[PDB]
Formats: C-alpha cells, structure tokens, sequence
C-alpha cells in the first residue's frame, strides 16, 4: 500500500519497510507531522531523508506517502515575507497566502530557448559597473575571503535596483539568524523589502534543509520568470550547501573524492544554476539572474569547490584581503576579475568611455610588482604608473552610497582622456564630488543628453565644461 | 518490562535492547545501577545518552561515565527525559559536573528542586533583538582595533602557549570585578590545575557569590567533554529567560568540543570526513552556538577561546566556528617570540562594531588609518632587507620611523601577569587610548627610543620611562 | 520481451529480465508508462546496459532523470545499441544524445539510415601521417608550436583561462577557409554558449556545413558520457562512407570521464587514484582511438580539456597528454598579467618544430626565443633575492628583450572585440618570423614596452609607439 513502518532512525536518515508504490523523489509524512523525501529505493527498504527535527521519530513508527514530488509553494504573497525552504511562515503573520506549488525537480530552459544577454543592470558601484559589467539573465560569481564585502555588494545591488521592477529573492543558507534579522532590517530601512522574498536556512534547522534552500529559491523565482518578469536570486554562501550535501552523502555511506567532497558536487551546482536564463521572445522574455557566493579559505582561487562553481558561472569578482586592509574598498583584484558577457551589458556611452580599463589596470598591477623588485624606471613607465595609480582612486567608493549610471561616465571620461593630470592623487576623491556638484548645478544639459540618448554627447561642450571646472577647482 | 538488557559494549559506546513498544527517544538519559553478587563483579554508577535507534529493538548509546566493568545481561533504566540538570538560584557559588551534581564538597542540592533539560531548540527569528554597544575591558589593542559587543560572541584564536587563558582570566578580572553582572564559567578541555587556581583566585578576590561553574576536564570519557558546554548553556538560559537576568558566559578552548565529537562519531560507526572529523561538524556546532543569543527578554554575552590545532588556521574546526562569531582576536606567535604581549594580530582581528557611526567617528577615523600604516609596514619590509637605506627613503622611511614606535604601544602590562614581572597591571580607558595613539601619530613623542613603548599604559608614562632610563 | 525494475539509486537502475532472455552490454532499453492514477507520474525513459549482475539482473545507466520510477515497472528491450541518424540529413540540424532533433525545424523519418555508436577502432594498416602546417593566424601557435593538418590539437586549461575564445577564433578562421564537413559536439558546456554559437553560425551561414549534437551541464551523467561518441559517430560516416574531409570539435572533453567517475561508485567499482574509477585509461583510449585519420579520409580534431583543480599532473589530463600531437597549455598567470591568450611558451609543443617541416630560419628563431624566455624565467628568482642593480650588462639585456617579447606574443583578436573593443587581426607566418627576428636582434629596443602590448603586426607596434609620443 501507501504506508510503511520505520526500521532505522538517526542523524536525519530513516530507512523504512513497506511503501511499495513509492516513486523516486516523492514526499512522505511521519506521524510527527515532519515531512521526508524518499531519495533511494533498495530491494526491500526505502531510504528516507528527513525534512524536519528528527528527535521525535522512533522505530516502529508509521510513514505515509503524499503522492507528489517535492513541491514548493509560490505566488505573489511571498513578497515581503520570511519563509522556510518549505512553505512554512517564519515571521508568523499568518499563512504565506501562496498561489500554487511548483515541483522543484523541473528541467532547465533548453537549447535555443534563450537570447543573447543585452539588458543592462546597474549595481551603483563605479568599479563593478566600469570594469566587470553585469547583464540581466547572467550568472556571475562574487568570491573572496570572509569579512571583505560580499553581502555589502549584494545588498547595495538590491537596494540600487529600486525603480526598475525586479522580483528579488535572497536565500540565506546555514546562516546565523541575527545576521538574517540585520539584513531584513536593512532592507526594510532602505525601502526594499516590498519587492524581496527571504528564504531562511539556519544551522539550528536540520542539515537537509540547507541543501534544499537554493533549489527552493530558484523554484520560487522561476514562476515569475515564466510569467515574464525580470527576477534576481542571491545565494550568499553556496559553500555551506556543499558541506550539507557532503554530510548527507557520508551518512548514507558513499565514498569521497578530491578534498572530501563526493563526485556529485559538480552535478548538484550545475543542476541548480542552469535554471537561470534570459528566455526567448517566443517564451515570454523573462530574465532570471543569479548571484551565488562562495568563501575560499586563505583567499585561494585554486581549489575544488571554488573552481567547480567558477566553471559554471559567467564571471568572477574577486575580493582580496590585503587590498581591503590597505584601504582600497570595495577591494576587487583587476587581474582575476572578468565577465564573460561583457560589452553587451554596458550602455554604448560607457563602452565608448572605458573599454580598455581592466586590461590597463592589470598591466598597472604587474608593473607595480616589477617596480617592487627593481629600483627605478624610465619616464614613460613613470607616466604609466602615475595614471594607473589614479585609476584606483576613481574607483574608490563608500558604503551605502549608490550612484546612477549617468554620473559615472563623466568622471571615467575625465580620467581616460587625461583631465586628471594636474590633480595630485590625494585630491582625486575630492575632485570627484566637486565635479559631481558642478555638473549638477552648471552642466545639466550634457547629463540630460546622456540620459535621454543612452549615448555620449558631442564632446566639445563636455571638454569646455571640464576645463571650466578645472578653473573652478582649487588644489590642496 | 520497562527495563532493558545490555547486549554489546565497545569502548564508550553501549548497545541496549528494549522490549518492543517501549523504546526511548534520541536524546534520552538512561541509568545503570548494579548490585554485585560475586567478588569478581564491580559496583556501577553509570548513566548514558541515546544516539541512534539501530533497528530490531536495539538502541545505541554514549557513555557519560566510564564503561569499565560492564557486563552483558545488566538492566538499564529509562528516565524518559534528558539529564534534567537542577537549576534555579540554588546553583550560585557552586561547582558542578556534566550530570548536574556538585563537586565543591559543600552539600547536596535538595531532591525537590526544579530541574530542566539540556537540549532544547534555539530562539526564533521573531524573538531575537539586535544592537551594537561597546563593552570596555581596558586592553589597548582590543579596545582600539576591535571593541567587544555586548550581547555578542567574542573569540580568542590562538595556538598552544600563546596566552588565551591569560586573556580569559584578565578579562574576568577587568570586566566582571569592575562592571558587575551574573557570570557563568564552563572550563572545557583544560588542565585541571587551572580549575583550582581560578576557584582560589575568585574566592580571594571575593566574587564567587554571584557565579556558577561546571567542569568536565580532559580525563572524562569523550561524551562528557562535549555535553559540558551544553550544561553550562542550560544553566545560563534559566537566568536569561526565567529570572530575566543578563549573563556573561565564559567557555575555554571550545575546540575540545569538536574534538570530542569527532572521537564519539568515530566510535559510533559514522564514516570519516575532512581531517578525521565527523560528518556532522557544523550541524552539531551550530545547534550549540545558535542558542547563545540576546533575546529581548535578556542577553548572553560570551567570551570564548578557540585553540588552533596546528600552524594551519584552515583546519575545519577553526574555520567552521568563525562563521558564528561577531568579534575575534587572532593571537600571533612571532610577536610572542618578540615578547610583545598580548600577541594579538592587529590586522587579522575583526569586529562588527568598527564603523564610523557605531563606535564613534573619531575612534574609527584613527583606527582604520593605524591599520593602514601597519599594512604598509608589512609589505614594505622586503625593500629594507634587499637594499636598505637608499631604497627605504623619504615617505617610506618616515612611515617606518613612526610605525616602529606605534608597533610596541599595543603592548600593555597585565594584572594576571604579576607572576612574571614584579609590577601590577593597569586598566586603560578608551578616551586615553584614542588620544594616546593620536599623539604618537603627530610625531609628538617619536624622538623617544622605540623600546620604551613596551608594557605601559598611558602616553605620559613613556616620557616618564624615557626620563627614568635617561636614554 | 520485458523486464521489471527492482532498484533505483539516482543515475543507476537495476532491471530484472526473468523471461529467459538477457540483453547484451551497451544495449538500450525503453520505459514507457501511463499513469494509472492521480498519484503516478507518466514517464518516458531509456536505459543503457553497463554491467551484468548475477540472477537475471543487469545494471543500467539511465539517460534521463529517474523521478517517478516505481519498483515493478516494465521495461522493453530494443535489442540493439543507441541508434543515431546518419546521412546528409544531419547537416544544419541539432540533436540530443538519443538521436532526436533539438531545433523545432522538423523531424527525421523512420527510413533514414541509423548506425550504432559502439564499434572497434581502426587498425594499424589503415592509418596515414603527414607533416603539413595548418596556419592559424595566431602569433603564438604559428611561431612557437605550429599546428598540423590532420593532427590532434589540444587546449589544456582550468576554469576561465581563454579556452573557448581560442575554440571560437579557430572555428571562425578554419570554417572561413576549409571546404570540410564539420561536426560540433558540446560535452558538459554552458547551455547558453550553445545558443550563442548557433546564432553566430547562422550569421556566418556555415550551419549547412555543420552538424551539432548537444548535451550540457543540466543533464544526468549518461548523456554527458555518450554525447561525444554520438558526434564522433557522425564524423565517422562523413570521413569514411562519403570520403569527405571532416572537422570534429569538442569543448571540455573531461566531462566524459567525470560523468563516468560519478556513477562508478554506484556500479560497485573500488576507488582508485584521486576518486577516479579504476577503468579510466581504458575508456579514455577507447574514445580517443576512434578519432583518427585513415587513408579513406582525414579528421582534423581540435579539442579542449579541463583540469579539475588546475593541476596539470591530475590523472585525467595526464592520460590525455599522451594522445595529442600538438598541445597549447593555458595557465592563469599570463591571464593575470594581461597578456592574451594564456598559452605557456615553454610548455606548449607540437610535432612540427623541425627544419624538415618548417625550415631552418623558423626553427632557429623559435628555439632562440624559448632560450631567452627560460633565461628570464630563472633570472626572476635570482633578481628577487639579489635585486636588479647587481646584474651585468648582458643579464640586463636578457630581461629587457624577454619583456619586449612576451608582450608581442599578445595579439589583438577578432572575437575579443566584445571583451576589449578592438578590431582584430590575422598575422601571416612570414610576418611573425620577420618581426621576431627584428626583436631578437635588438632592432626595436628604443620603443617603450607598452607599445608592444596587444597588437597584430610590428608595424602596428611602431604605430602605437608613435601614438605614445616617443
Ligand atoms: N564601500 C565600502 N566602503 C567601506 N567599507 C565597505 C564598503 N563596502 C563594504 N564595506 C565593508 O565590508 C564589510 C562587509 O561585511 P559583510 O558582513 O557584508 O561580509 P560577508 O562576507 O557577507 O560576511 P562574513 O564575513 O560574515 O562571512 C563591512 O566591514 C563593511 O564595512
Ligand atoms: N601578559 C603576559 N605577559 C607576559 N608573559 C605572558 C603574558 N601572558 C602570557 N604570557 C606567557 O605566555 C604563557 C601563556 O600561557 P597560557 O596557558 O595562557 O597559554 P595557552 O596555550 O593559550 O593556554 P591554554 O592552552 O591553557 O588555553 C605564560 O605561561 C607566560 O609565559
Ligand atoms: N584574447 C582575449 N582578449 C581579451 N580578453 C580575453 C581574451 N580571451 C579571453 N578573454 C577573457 O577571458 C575570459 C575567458 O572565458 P572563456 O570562455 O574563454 O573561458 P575558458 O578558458 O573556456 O573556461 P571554462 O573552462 O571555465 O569554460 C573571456 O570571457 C574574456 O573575458
Ligand atoms: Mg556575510
Ligand atoms: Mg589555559
Ligand atoms: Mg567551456
């Protein structure tokens, strides 16, 4: 029949005898009210992973099958609410009021069902928008050592995307709920909770629910992507999902691989992350973009999980510790940071302004190393080092101060065309803000042309305005 | 029959058989008491915790007391609940073990006192509350570059022989004996010599009247060493919830918790993982540390010591616990080999509080700049070795000149270091620290010799020291 | 004849054929079920036999996800391996692992010729060899490790080094020149790059000269295993029965072996090496041997290989290294430095760097370049310890010219217009040799080192130096 008796219980796994007609992936329910997923079927005993606190489960307990595959409730009511990976409210405030349930075992958008990523996305950060542009539908990785700026950049991005309608989802995997509370409160404070959903997986909750969390997040997002919305999903630590699956595999007695992870690590993350796409015009035009994160010990790019996830994503933003403590924030290493959809995601004015900046910054870095070993350099090398030093200042930015795309191109054009020649490196940051104010109060028409056209204006008036501002600006 | 027989014994682990229909739960406590009928047989005083239900009426358990002398056919008793440690106000000024029994040789807690379980789920999302407020302990480095957070976790990371316990004791002194508030102390995996020295130091300081203690020690079987911290936590929980009183919870060398879990899992039959660690490293850790939080009803501040197994900081246990903390001080060894105590890494140490609007604009403005100058010193050493005077020039030379002065000033004389030199310690307040570092950065005192800046408390003392030495 | 499913553990299933007949290894089985009630899920599945068990039982690797499978399901035996539609019909179309087409443009009827994917390799008598250079227009490959027509080409690298940029550049130039049938099989790729490449091909019109088989990351391991064999099977017909010269492209071959390792533990194989299956080299050689040029036809095969942790000494890259005739190894340091592509000049090799193939002057120039680069490679460790003012005149000149050289190995690319916004260039071999001869002799010492970065021809170097104002 549809029921069976549990025969073993421990650490979240429970073999059962019976359950003759059970299907693979089917949800089952215990008398404790705790749900379970029937992952493996042997000849005479099912292997059940427990989706709740296992303390209440005993041998000889009956288990019943629901008759359906693993399903996550979805809808518009979830916006602004906090929920488990399962459809259970965590903030109280009554039920989640969801519309319908999407099976989370669905296939990805197939070949030729997509389109080239061309829709821009603005983080509000000069360095990221200028050097590593992101487009909608793209999957880009932000990676680095702990305490460097992962969640600061994710939250800055979510907050800056306030106008352009974008159903956003923020998945917390294996988190400390004080940080979940602080993130929720920052979203509410800056007025961004009204268009976000938060799914919570925390260490007190059993290990299987950490593995299900990003799957549930993407399954929630893909409802809005199928109906035609632009969507965003954030995974602030995929590394903790890897560990959860490593736990789940070993408890089922399965051999390891490199490091200690099993071989299915690539399959799991690829199965997850392939569901992000920019659907074709025949499908509706939705654009789900994912922003996963992984933490690398000692800031090491060359490891099993880091390179595993790097091979599945369309770009790298590398956060480096000694740059962070040197005062360069946000700390991004030009060399190891690049995007594989670059060029399309930038508006044409930005491309005309700066398209060689990243390569020239990596050249500045390697030349700084060569100067570190040597004593002194020739005149043109001095000039190159001088300009490369200035490029770093123009990309410094303070926390929680977003900038629109139009303002960036002014300062980047000033930098690339050599207008920061007479300004010492100490005064560059002051120059930036004074230039912002001067263009806001004197040179509005150029910014108007940029805003309406989406292209660079006639440079004569721009050059005259910059010269006039250089007349206004006082040097220390 | 409610009672159950013992089928197998293997080290700490014991396998009990219960009649069908009367099996215990996962975290039940079981008791064994034996009447010896033969000269060969021995007296038994044993209680055990369930771990797994391994099917066919059999249950696998973990030893809390040593299993030597066990026999097959003995009768186990099911308490139907966990250890149920007695708790209340009765436990103030007493020393216990993991089972809830005192070891201070004073008396027996009455049989009608209320007792509560050790295992229970953590505070929910709605019940937590968040604020950042400084706790001032007077240690220059930790109060300038990484101030503590009331209601938050603090971690002391270091190897063997660095000073973690010296820091613990110094914090107990400076904070508890000059701020007040209920304290609980759990010695975990420590030399039992220090379980006596702390007792006597607190009594001769006169502070035991408002603290409780639990000790498990290395000697005990692996299960007790891990359950001890949870007993300390279940003690503090009653203070914070039912009495509504804030708690300061001290735990020493928390690594022994993971190490004992690893050993117990190896006994249990779980497959290995990582560097011999159990599969459930972060699940079993997170279940513990998620309960140490500040709800709206009351708060727990915890100061903990994390021992790094070797030179490798990237060991799974130090790495996984780093995700749970709020402020951390990492203890250097090369500074300790230079005698610059306390050997705290001024660049690896972190705190959630160091922000221009959480700890003060001026404090942050000086702190981040000093950290920048330290990072500048770190990278710039090579040019000095390779070429010396005519490459260490101009601004780098001046940076080195002031950085050498400011490097030693992070050192301070300690109260618990009176054994090592003949002079007492000093508690240095925040304002003085912030002003003193600034006065160094001005060059106001850079003509003083660099060695003077060691093991003093206020910037005027450095002029006094330079006059006393005549250098 | 039918068999009952009795076990299922992820990718692997365990059918029992109790009728008195059993399938052979590599055969294909079918599951087609109609849901009897609202709880059951309708399923259409195929399984390939991988191992024979004891009692009327076989271990079968599933080709698609196994959800909904119930013990006691009935399995049909097709009696033959996986069949692939073979002919001129494959040109233009895109297919999946089982042989069905992926684009919506149509269907393939029953009358089409279909061939099994598993068969023995060519014998020793059939092979043939030649030395003819295949010009690429890429300075590094052309001057330091020339490719050869009909020779296996290997691109080795870890994640994010420049492998697929090189694949696209080579496919653009070669498909511009060669009148060859082309087969493109993507194993374990990003499913977005497949669509992007399809649209680029449609812009180029090469789609009529190309046949494509696609299986990517989102697929269970069995399809990832068999996709490269399907693409090879098509290239086989084109090479032999038509007698037409063919090109076979495969990007990141590794996932063929990775998928085999993942299901290996489920198949009862004891572990080996770094988690790999015991049968690694047998399977890798079995695949690689079938890709050969015979007298009947020739296959120019260009392959890209991925390293699990970027350690070239990893078992899988090490086994593959023996099957190549030219290899370019790309490693992250050059990518960090800004020089592109990331090919290592002193570890990329080909069977064609010999005066009897490339001529005396070319060989001398290449070897002298490599000598200068090795001298600087040791001088970096010397200079770190002693400083840069303790070296003598000649030791300083070595550093100067090595710096001038490794920049000139960087080239403005065609497909890198999106990434850097530059036109692109095609550099003839003679011009590369002339420029490098000018460099080694010190004819361009006065130019600053920045002038040599990301340019096609030495004339563009002089133009960029003129732009710098020198
Ligand atoms: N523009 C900026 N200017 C200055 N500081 C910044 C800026 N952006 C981010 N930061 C700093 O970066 C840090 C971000 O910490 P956060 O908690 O977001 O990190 P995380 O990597 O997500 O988490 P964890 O370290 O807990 O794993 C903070 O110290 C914040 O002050
Ligand atoms: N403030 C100090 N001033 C001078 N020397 C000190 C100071 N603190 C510690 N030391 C020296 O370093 C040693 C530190 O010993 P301690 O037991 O505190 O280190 P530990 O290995 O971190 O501790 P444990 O392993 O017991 O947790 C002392 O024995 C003493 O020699
Ligand atoms: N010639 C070049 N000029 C400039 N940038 C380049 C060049 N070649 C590659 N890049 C940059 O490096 C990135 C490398 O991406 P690519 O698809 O080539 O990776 P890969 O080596 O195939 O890696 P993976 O195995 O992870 O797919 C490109 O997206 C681009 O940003
Ligand atoms: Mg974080
Ligand atoms: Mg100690
Ligand atoms: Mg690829």
């Amino acid at each position: 029949s549809d029921v069976g008796t549990v025969i073993q219980v421990g650490d979240g796994i429970a073999r059962a005898h019976g359950l003759d007609n059970v299907m693979s992936g089917e949800l089952v329910e215990f008398a404790n009210g705790v749900m379970g997923m029937a992952l493996n079927l042997e000849e005479n005993n099912v292997g059940i992973v427990i989706l709740g606190p296992y303390t209440g489960i005993k041998e000889g307990d009956e288990v019943r099958r629901t008759g359906r595959i693993m399903e996550v409730p979805v809808g518009e009511a979830l916006i602004g609410r906090v929920v488990n990976p399962l459809g259970q409210p965590v903030d109280g405030l009554g039920p989640v009021e969801t519309t319908e349930t999407r099976p989370i075992e669905s296939r990805a958008p197939g070949v030729m069902d997509r389109r080239s990523v061309h829709e821009p996305l603005q983080t509000g950060i000069k360095a990221i928008d200028a050097l590593v542009p992101i487009g909608r539908g793209q999957r880009e990785l932000i990676i680095g050592d702990r305490q460097t700026g992962k969640t600061s950049v994710a939250i800055d991005t979510i907050i800056n995307q306030k106008d352009q309608n974008m159903i956003s989802i923020y998945v917390a995997i294996g988190q400390k709920e004080s940080t979940v509370r602080t993130v929720v409160e920052t979203l509410r404070k800056h007025g961004a909770l009204d268009y976000t959903i938060v799914v919570t997986a925390s260490a007190s909750q059993p290990a299987p629910l950490l593995f299900l969390a990003p799957y549930a997040g993407v399954a929630m997002g893909e409802y809005f992507m199928y109906k035609g919305k632009h969507v965003l999903v954030v995974y602030d630590d995929l590394s903790k999902q890897a560990a959860a699956y490593r736990e789940l595999s070993l408890l089922l007695r399965r051999p390891p691989g490199r490091e200690a992870y099993p071989g299915d690590i690539f399959y799991l993350h690829s199965r997850l992350l392939e569901r992000a796409a920019k659907l074709s015009d025949a499908k509706g035009g939705g654009s789900l973009t994912a922003l996963p994160f992984v933490e690398t010990q000692a800031g090491d790019i060359s490891a099993y999980i880091p390179t595993n996830v790097i091979s599945i994503t369309d770009g790298q933003i590398f956060l480096q510790s000694d740059l962070f403590f040197s005062g360069v924030r946000p700390a991004i290493n030009a060399g190891l940071s690049v995007s594989r959809v670059g060029g399309a995601a930038q508006i044409k004015a930005m491309k005309k302004v700066a398209g060689t900046l990243r390569l020239d910054l990596a050249a500045y870095r390697e030349l700084e190393a060569f100067a570190q070993f040597g004593s002194d350099l020739d005149k043109a090398t001095q000039a190159k080092l001088a300009r490369g030093a200035r490029t770093v200042e123009v990309l410094k930015q303070d926390l929680h101060q977003p900038i629109p795309v139009e303002k960036q191109v002014l300062i980047i054009y000033a930098l690339t065309r050599g207008f920061l020649d007479d300004i010492p490196v100490e005064d560059v940051r002051r120059f930036e803000k004074e230039f912002y104010l001067f263009l806001d109060q004197n040179g509005q028409h150029l910014l108007e042309h940029i805003r309406t056209t989406k292209d660079l204006p006639n440079e004569d008036d721009l050059n005259k305005a910059i010269e006039a501002f250089k007349k206004t600006f006082v040097v220390s | 029959m409610t009672r159950g027989r013992v089928i197998q014994v293997m080290g700490p682990v014991v396998d009990v058989k219960f009649e069908n229909g009367h099996l215990p739960a996962i975290y039940n406590a079981l008791k064994i008491q034996h009447k010896a009928r033969n000269e060969n047989e021995v007296d038994i005083d044993l209680t055990l915790e369930v771990a797994l239900h391994l099917g066919d009426d059999t249950v696998r358990t973990i030893a809390m007391a040593s299993t030597d002398g066990l026999i097959r056919g003995m009768e186990v008793i099911d308490t139907g609940a966990p250890i149920s440690v007695p708790v209340g106000e009765v436990t103030l000024g007493r020393v216990f073990n993991v089972l809830g029994e005192p070891i201070d040789l004073e008396g027996d807690i009455p049989a009608d006192a209320r007792r509560d379980p050790i295992h229970r789920p953590a505070p929910k999302f709605e019940e937590l509350a968040t604020e950042v407020e400084i706790l001032e302990t007077g240690i220059k480095v930790v109060d300038l570059l990484a101030p503590y957070i009331k209601g938050g976790k603090i971690g002391l990371f270091g190897g063997a022989g660095v000073g973690k316990t010296v820091l613990i004791q110094e914090l107990i002194h400076n904070i508890a004996q000059e701020h007040g508030g209920i304290s609980v102390f759990a010695g975990v995996g420590e030399r039992t010599r220090e379980g006596n020295d702390l007792y006597h130091e607190m009594k001769d300081s006169g502070v035991i009247s408002k603290t409780a203690m639990v000790f498990g020690q290395m000697n005990e079987p692996p299960g007790a060493r891990m359950r001890v911290a949870l007993t300390g936590l279940t003690m503090a929980e009653y203070f914070r919830d039912e009495q509504g009183q804030d708690v300061l919870l001290f735990i020493d060398n928390i690594f022994r918790f993971t190490q004992a879990g690893s050993e117990v899992s190896a006994l249990l039959g779980r497959m290995p993982s990582a560097v011999g660690y159990q599969p459930t490293l972060a699940t079993e850790m997170g279940q513990l540390q998620e309960r140490i939080t500040s709800t709206a009803k009351g708060s727990i501040t915890s100061i903990q010591a994390i021992y790094v197994p070797a030179d490798d900081y990237t060991d799974p246990a130090p790495a996984t616990t780093f995700s749970h903390l709020d402020a951390t001080t990492n203890l250097e060894r090369k500074l300790a080999e230079m005698g610059i105590y306390p050997a705290v890494d001024p660049l690896a140490s972190t705190s959630r509080a160091l922000a221009p609007e959480i700890v003060g604009e001026e404090h942050y403005q000086v702190a981040r700049k000093v950290q920048q100058t330290l990072q500048r010193y770190k990278e710039l050493q090579d040019i000095i070795a390779i070429l010396g005077m005519d490459e260490l020039s101009d601004e780098d030379k001046l940076v080195v000149h002031r950085a050498r002065r400011i490097q030693f000033f992070l050192s301070q004389n300690f109260h618990v270091a009176e054994q090592f030199t003949g002079q007492p310690g000093s508690y240095v307040p925040v304002k003085e620290t912030v002003r003193g570092f600034k006065e160094i950065l001005e060059g106001k005192y850079d003509h003083l010799p660099e060695d003077a800046f060691r093991l003093v408390g206020r910037i005027e003392e450095v002029v006094e020291k330079a006059k006393a030495m005549g250098v």
